[PDB]
């Protein structure tokens, strides 16, 4: 089987602080995994397209990172604006099962 | 030669879209064209061009009753089975030349276009047969394979088994497990009526 | 038109199929490569894949549900419907369908989504 799992299941941050969010995938993805964020009641935006590979109209304090089954993301300086609930996907695999989700908190 | 100055579809052989799966292996019969050989052969697009009971530089001055043009997709490790006495699944089970073959066996790595994301399965191999195939046999035939003496009755079951397995091309498989589109041009030479014809004036 | 997309009906109940739609603009949905995926959340919980279709009708479904779960499509209309065929209570949620690029070059980055749907 396949599942994926996400290790700060919430994380408190403060503006302008780093953070740094990290998937676990179970078998070995290769770099066909996607970072997505969401605000509430909004649909998902995707942020990465596979690992290191940033979008368009995306700013460049996002950036991931990783390979294979370990895989991270990293914000280097949060706008307040950043602050929601990031998922992580899987690409590879053939049900493209979503990670759990990680709630950044202003707290 | 004769008064014909059609150039040969090769065209829709090799840049056709849609490739058999190599257990139902396709034909075409081309015929009544010229067929210009060194546009294949001097291209770089192909992985290998071997061929066989002729040579590559000499057959542009040949002439041929017919040319067969199979084709088919098969993993990377799998395109050496494809040649006279050769052994394996797919020599075995799936495409089979004749020992005394004439033509050529060209093949691409088609990894671009014959895979997804996701894996491509929609490519399907026979992985089993009561017996090897008779050259150029051809069975699409879908029905049940039991390997036991214990009758199959059209249910899977510990000793009888679905016949064909999909190959499975993800992006990230290698080069061996890559996609192969194989084409091989067979040809015929005994017959007084020579129907595609070389180049020369 | 830029790439956009909306879906349909929210009220459900149990013992029927939920017969959703999305309809799209701005892709074919057969240009090579191009596939569209559907994905729900029930309400503050985790995203869930449900099912994917390629172009060349090739179709992807969660394991859980594919006995349960069907997915078709029409090239003309420009339509993808999806029909859950007997809600559980656990099936509501927010339903997504999502486009994406999945060739041999691409990425299954679902890079634009629909504001989707709640069903009841």
């Amino acid at each position: 089987d396949m599942q994926m799992t996400q290790s700060p299941s919430s994380l408190s941050a403060s503006v302008g602080d780093r953070v740094t969010i990290t998937c676990r995938a179970s078998q070995s993805v290769f770099t066909y995994l996607n970072w997505y964020q969401q605000k509430p009641g909004k649909a998902p935006k995707l942020l990465i397209y596979a690992a290191s590979r940033l979008q368009s109209g995306v700013p460049s304090r996002f950036r991931g990172s990783g390979s294979g089954t370990d895989f991270t993301l990293t914000i280097s300086s949060l706008q307040p604006e950043d602050f929601a609930t990031y998922y992580c996907q899987q690409s590879h695999s053939t049900p493209f099962i979503f990670g759990p989700g990680t709630k950044v908190d202003i707290k | 030669f004769p008064n014909i100055t059609n150039l040969c579809p090769f065209g829709e052989v090799f840049n056709a879209t849609r490739f058999a799966s190599v257990y139902a292996w396709n034909r075409k019969r081309i015929s009544n064209c010229v067929a210009d050989y060194s546009v294949l052969y001097n291209s770089a697009s192909f992985s290998t061009f071997k061929c066989y009971g002729v040579s590559p530089t000499k057959l542009n001055d040949l002439c041929f009753t017919n040319v067969y043009a199979d084709s088919f997709v098969i993993r990377g490790d799998e395109v050496r089975q494809i040649a006279p006495g050769q052994t394996g699944k797919i020599a075995d089970y799936n495409y089979k030349l004749p020992d005394d073959f004439t033509g050529c066996v060209i093949a691409w790595n088609s990894n671009n276009l014959d895979s997804k994301v996701g894996g491509n399965y929609n490519y399907l191999y026979r992985l089993f047969r009561k017996s090897n195939l008779k050259p150029f046999e051809r069975d699409i035939s879908t029905e049940i394979y039991q390997a036991g003496s214990t009758p199959c009755n059209g249910v899977e079951g510990f000793n009888c088994y679905f016949p064909l397995q999909s190959y499975g091309f993800q992006p990230t498989n290698g080069v061996g497990y890559q996609p192969y589109r194989v084409v091989v041009l067979s040809f015929e030479l005994l017959h007084a009526p020579a129907t595609v014809c070389g180049p020369k004036k | 038109q830029i790439t956009l997309k909306e879906s349909g009906p929210t009220l459900v109940k149990p013992t029927q199929t939920l017969t959703l739609t999305c309809t799209f603009s701005g892709f074919s949905l057969s240009t090579i490569g191009v596939g569209v995926s559907w994905i729900r959340q029930p309400p503050g919980k985790a995203l869930d894949w449900l099912a994917l279709i390629y172009w060349d009708d090739d179709k992807r479904y969660s394991p859980s549900l594919k006995s349960r779960l069907t997915v078709t499509m029409d090239t003309s209309k420009n339509q993808v419907v999806l029909t859950l065929t007997n809600m559980d209570p656990v099936d509501t949620a927010t339903y997504f369908c999502a486009h994406g690029l999945f060739s041999s070059s691409d990425w299954g980055g679902l890079d634009v989504w629909g504001q989707g749907t709640t069903v009841t």
